[PDB]
């Protein structure tokens, strides 16, 4: 399997961009594995 | 080798994440490639470093990227979903609270293809990579940073 890479841009701030989602406070725990998971 | 965000892609072709060359080194989330060697026109790029709880890998250096959200100001996803164009997403994160401390999370939800697409600050810096997340069904992505 031959995994590649191609330029898709630069990194920078852009002044015109769409605004959108929420910004919810969440309890979680990160496992061994990498994951995350809700809390209680 | 030139700064910028790139498309992962594999073999018809698949987009299967994102990532973020600077300073000589690429930065991606670990379940997008597993570690796999990159291709990069002639060149080949080896992974350097890697944690699978932090999500996260660098080929040929270790992690550059140490900007932090500030915890107050907007963001913005620099989203490469799979077929379009480079496309900017500002947005407040929200919080993961977590028994270590808090983590800024962004309550957006794009193609799978797109894991790895960092997130910045107003300056211009990666403040982390989108992708790694929770449900609540929407998703919610970690802003995952490394350590420098």
């Amino acid at each position: 399997v031959d995994m590649y890479i191609e330029r898709a841009g630069d990194i920078t701030w852009e002044k015109d961009a769409e605004v959108t989602g929420n910004s919810p406070r969440l309890d979680v725990a990160l496992d061994e594995s990498g994951d995350f998971s809700l809390v209680e | 080798t030139t700064d910028g965000v790139y498309r992962v892609m594999t073999r018809g072709s698949t987009q299967v994440g994102v990532g973020v060359m600077q300073e000589g080194v690429f930065h991606t989330m670990w379940h997008v490639t597993k570690g796999a060697a990159l291709r990069s026109g002639e060149g080949r790029l080896d992974p350097y470093w890697g944690d699978v709880k932090q999500d996260l890998v660098s080929y040929c250096g270790p992690w550059k990227l140490d900007a932090a959200w500030d915890g107050l100001s907007e963001v913005q996803l620099l989203a490469v979903p799979p077929g379009e164009r480079a496309k900017n997403i500002q947005t407040l994160p929200g919080i993961f609270k977590t028994k270590d401390g808090d983590i800024g999370a962004v309550a957006l939800d794009y193609p799978a293809g797109t894991s790895g697409s960092p997130i910045l600050d107003k300056s211009g810096r990666v403040i982390g990579l989108y992708g790694n997340g929770v449900v609540i069904g929407s998703y919610v992505s970690a802003i995952t940073q490394g350590k420098r």
